[PDB]
């Protein structure tokens, strides 16, 4: 059951995309479960955005 | 305004206050934040000595 979720954030908030993290993004915007099975991918897009 | 040098680092005591770090969500962004003997998601329900 494959799903792909996409969005944009700033550079130093990429560390908050993990199962057990706290902060502005992990609290009010996007949270991952503790029993997560998947992969997390990010890359710089300073040219486009 | 000005921080100390690494060889002569500083140290101050914190006591008699309430730890509410949500007030930092609009002023400061941290590239590094790691905790060791506790979980980041449990800091809201504890008391410190
Ligand atoms: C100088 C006051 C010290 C605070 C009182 C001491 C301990 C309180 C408990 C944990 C420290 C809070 C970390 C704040 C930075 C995390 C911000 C974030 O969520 O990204």
């Amino acid at each position: 059951n494959v799903y792909a979720d996409s969005f944009v954030i700033r550079g130093d908030e990429v560390r908050q995309i993990a199962p057990g993290q706290t902060g502005k993004i992990a609290d009010y915007n996007y949270k991952l479960p503790d029993d997560f099975t998947g992969c997390v991918i990010a890359w710089n897009s300073n040219n486009l955005d | 305004t000005r921080f100390a040098s690494v060889y002569a680092w500083n140290r101050k005591r914190i006591s008699n206050c309430v730890a509410d770090y949500s007030v930092l969500y609009n002023s400061a962004s941290f590239s590094t934040f790691k905790c060791y003997g506790v979980s980041p998601t449990k800091l809201n329900d504890l008391c410190f000595t």
